[PDB]
């Protein structure tokens, strides 16, 4: 057992991470374009007369209204489930590491070689 | 920038940076003019050696602690160790640099209120917070719950928190301390022959204390034995010779902590002043408190205490209970080290009491909800 | 292997000052520079740095090996520099629990020890005395039957 | 029940503090440009409904973790 | 998609998935905000725990049920327990599961009304029924007849009910319950000297209530020999030691059920309550009810009431009947377990309340045909 591959193996495992978190990220943003065109579909300006604007447009506002209450929805449920999850990682927290807070220190460090001086 | 974590106390003054293990500086607060006449010129006499300086001239002068039980009796005194303090045993100058006081439980408003006032007005510095005594000691020991018993050198206080939610109808607050068993020490030598009368043998006596006693375990069985044999007679050797013998004062001036008759004091001593201040908790914290009951403060270094206390809750307290003591090794800083981490957190960085904040509403700030 | 390696190859003054002084604690002049890993480890304690023995055995069970209780600059340098703390922080606990997730497929609360041995052979490193069983024999602390995230900091904790 | 404030300010989010708009009572050129705004704002806010999906799968698995950190921790 | 039965109860929330033997999560129905000030920092305190964490940290709340007496009196307490026990007991999402609420018999309309609104707007679930408490613990004995007398802890209510037909003019629902029971416990403790008077102890006396009291097969009897012997004193351990010792009042706590004048209140007990209900039914189904007498709720699980209740019952009825009780040993849960097997019926499934038809006639609709 080395401590020679240590730094070289983590540091192998940190570049694969950040491509794998790279790649999620890409694919999320892919994914999340492709819902949107199949949601939100993408807008025509070709040949339309004014009319032809006008229902459109009303549509995309009963769309906007519908959207709105989805979104907002889905919003409240992202703020419950935020400040859920930040509570539930306090708790955790408080059960495991509270008692280690205070022991993140900073000590030993000048009076080791600061008594003879006197 | 960085906090200062000054902690007044009554005979230390312990002060340092936040973020480190152990106060920078600790010396005795005490401020000496001196008494006699003086002849040689040009000498460099000063009018006051206060700290350090002064336990190295004590021979010649008066010392004066200007804080009596937790509260500052002559604040120009107070003034006088703040600044040296600030400037010789730091070097930092506090206009650029918030500070951390710590207070007993209980105190008069007034002394706060002075203190945040000089604080802003003489030495002028951004922002202070002043923090009780006892919820340091809670936050060094790295825990959230338990009933801490500070015995100073002021003033003995004993707070109970429960899950971070301090109960302040259950503080007790006793002022023995350990001033009042340097006096009574001083008291009792005068049955062998030694007569300590000068402020400056009182320092002597405090080294003898500090040196020499210990709590016993069973009072009356040391009293009977010191009485018969002589292996408890421990010799000790005055600043100029003639080493005295003290025999069984050893265990009977630290003694006085269990019962404050010997000085004449009324109340019960700390090891029922703590059960008491469990029963008047409520009776679902009770098991919590029992097992996690913190010692801190210089008073509570005797060696023996922390199974003296032990004993003697568990006589006290139900047979079921578990009674466990908590006595770090660094008892002495220990409130010191805990105000480091209180002032290190980020979320504590927006409590500070704020200049502009003092301008708007007066000294009178302190008592609001910037506590 | 290369970090303190490179860091020795570029020596910097601030750690020089140190080797310096323990040098002529130990080497009085025109020596090969033996400083045995027992005696090293005992200036190591002693002037004023780091007292922590466990690096000073590792080496003493690992130098001095050769029988002539003379030990390299090269492992010499690498062993004090290493016994000082040489890192990072290890990246972001909430970032290495992402990396993690994204290791971790099954998603149980856990994640297994064949994902870590997948998350390995994706990295493409040389295996020695410390690979195949000393992961799990580090890991098996509680053996919990899986290498957690919590597990795998246990194990490799401070990953750069 | 006492969330009367929470219900009351859902439906005043999805009917009146949304962005209740007249919208076909425009010049063509003006409509045209309303139309893309809600077009553009359809597409924005939906782009955040799916980043909000994705908190939800995060959150699910912060809480399975801490699930299987309690159940082995107790 | 599978069905959430849920079932609020007053004093423990009942709930999980239809189709099941027992309920998932169960815990009681308390919020309990913090009553003292809090000193530690970042300690993460929060402002209500409710549910089985309140049940830890009671020893510093002011717990507080949001359901007195079946109805609901504290609507925003009540939601903020529903939101707790969709999202972190079951962790399922509402927007994908109908829910099945039970509710007593000859409540009042608002209530359930304010009930399904807030089902329909803030959880937003697809469609909710509402049920009467009685019809599901008859579901659960797999009979199909009988007088149900569902003593849970808020309300006692007697629903008599004949080859599946109810019979509402005989519905005798009366309000002496488990609560009362606890209030009187902790009332008549005192005559030894144990005083409860903390919110947080009427717990503890639950607690005494549940493991130690049981009803007495005849009252005088026992009452003379507990005044004699000492073979019925029991004792039990306080949560922090002292343990005490209950004497008669083992039996004398659950005999306010057969005597409601123990608590001042007029009516008669649950022994003659039941008979009366039997004879305003008609003639001819009276030996059928008389022979499947159901017992449920949480409230009819001391020791010894299936014995008692038939004596009673056998005392007043006509000498020829045959009375028999029905007894259970999953007394607890089985309003729940008939809730489960009526959700996960095919004949039901269309009987739901769908969102539609909310949308349509607003909240009054469960007034209609959809009950
Ligand atoms: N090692 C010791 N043994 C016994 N008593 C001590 C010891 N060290 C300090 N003391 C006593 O404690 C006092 C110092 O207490 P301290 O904690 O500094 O008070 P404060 O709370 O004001 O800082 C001294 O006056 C001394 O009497
Ligand atoms: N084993 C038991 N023995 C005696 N009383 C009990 C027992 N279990 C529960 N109880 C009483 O019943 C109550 C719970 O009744 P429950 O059926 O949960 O009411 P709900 O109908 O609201 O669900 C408790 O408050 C308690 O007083
Ligand atoms: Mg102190
Ligand atoms: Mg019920």
């Amino acid at each position: 057992i080395s401590a020679s591959r240590k730094l070289q193996l983590k540091t192998l495992m940190l570049q694969i991470a950040k491509q794998e978190m790279e790649r999620e990220a890409e694919e999320r943003r892919g994914e999340k374009g492709r819902v949107l065109r199949t949601r939100c579909q993408p807008l025509e300006l070709d040949g339309l007369g004014f009319e032809e604007l006008q229902d459109l447009c009303r549509q995309l506002h009963a769309r906007v209204d519908k959207v709105d209450e989805e979104r907002y929805d889905v919003e409240a449920k992202v703020t419950k489930n935020i400040t859920e999850i930040a509570d539930l990682t306090q708790k955790i927290y408080d059960l495991r590491g509270k008692f280690k807070r205070p022991t993140l220190r900073r000590v030993r460090i000048s009076a080791d070689a600061m008594m003879q001086a006197l | 920038t960085t906090a200062l974590v000054c902690d007044n106390g009554s005979g230390l003054v312990k002060a340092g940076f936040a973020g480190d293990d152990a106060p920078r500086a600790v010396f005795p607060s005490i401020v000496g003019r001196p008494r006699h006449q003086g002849v040689m010129v040009g000498m460099g006499q000063k009018d006051s050696y206060v700290g350090d300086e002064a336990q190295s001239k004590r021979g010649i002068l008066t010392l004066k602690y200007p804080i009596e039980h937790g509260i500052i009796t002559n604040w120009d005194d107070m003034e006088k160790i703040w600044h040296h303090t600030f400037y010789n045993e730091l070097r930092v100058a506090p206009e650029e640099h918030p500070t951390l006081l710590t207070e007993a439980p209980l105190n008069p408003k007034a002394n706060r209120e002075k203190m945040t006032q000089i604080m802003f007005e003489t030495f002028n510095v951004p922002a202070m917070y002043v923090a009780i005594q006892a919820v340091l000691s809670l936050y060094a020991s790295g825990r959230t719950t338990g009933i801490v018993l500070d015995s100073g050198d002021g003033v003995t206080h004993n707070v109970p928190i429960y899950e971070g939610y301090a109960l302040p109808h259950a503080i007790m607050r006793l002022d023995l301390a350990g001033r009042d068993l340097t006096d009574y020490l001083m008291k009792i030598l005068t049955e062998r022959g030694y007569s300590f009368v000068t402020t400056a043998e009182r320092e002597i006596v405090r080294d003898i204390k500090e040196k020499l006693c210990y709590v016993a375990l069973d009072f009356e069985n040391e009293m009977a034995t010191a009485a018969s044999s002589s292996s408890l007679e421990k010799s000790y050797e005055l600043p100029d010779g003639q080493v005295i013998t003290i025999g069984n004062e050893r265990f009977r001036c630290p003694e006085t902590l269990f019962q404050p008759s010997f000085i004449g004091m009324e109340s019960a001593g700390i090891h029922e002043t703590t059960y008491n201040s469990i029963m008047k908790c409520d009776i679902d914290i009770r098991k919590d408190l029992y097992a996690n009951n913190v010692l801190s403060g210089g008073t509570t270094m005797y060696p023996g205490i922390a199974d003296r206390m032990q004993k003697e809750i568990t006589a006290l307290a139900p047979s079921t209970m578990k009674i466990k003591i908590i006595a770090p090794p660094e008892r002495k800083y220990s409130v010191w080290i805990g105000g480091s981490i209180l002032a290190s957190l980020s979320t504590f960085q927006q409590m500070w009491i704020s200049k502009q904040e003092y301008d708007e509403a007066g000294p009178s700030i302190v008592h609001r909800k910037c506590f | 292997d290369d970090i303190y390696k490179a860091a020795v190859e570029q020596l910097t003054e601030e750690q020089k000052n140190e080797f310096k002084a323990a040098f002529d604690i130990f080497v009085l002049g025109a020596e090969d520079g033996c400083i045995s890993t027992k005696e090293l480890g005992k200036v190591m304690r002693m002037l004023g740095q780091n007292p922590t023995p466990e690096e000073l055995q590792e080496m003493i069970d690992e130098v001095d090996e050769d029988g002539s209780g003379t030990v390299d600059f090269d492992e010499f340098l690498v062993m004090m520099v290493r016994c000082m703390k040489d890192d990072s922080k290890g990246k972001s606990e909430e970032e290495l629990s992402d990396l993690f997730r994204m290791f971790d497929k099954n998603a149980d609360g856990y994640i297994d020890l064949d994902e870590l041995k997948m998350m390995l052979q994706a990295t493409g490193e040389t295996i020695t005395e410390d690979d195949i069983e000393e992961l799990m024999k580090d890991g098996d602390k509680n053996n919990d039957g899986r290498i957690d995230y919590d597990e795998f900091l246990e194990f490799m904790k401070g990953v750069e | 029940g006492k969330r009367q404030t929470e219900r009351e300010k859902k439906k005043k989010i999805l009917a009146e503090r949304r962005k209740a708009l007249a919208i076909d009572h425009l010049n063509e050129d003006q409509l045209r440009e309303k139309a893309k705004e809600l077009w553009q704002s359809i597409h924005n806010l939906e782009a955040e409904k799916f980043d909000l999906q994705e908190k939800f799968k995060q959150q699910k698995y912060e809480i399975n973790v801490l699930r299987n950190r309690i159940n082995d921790n107790q």
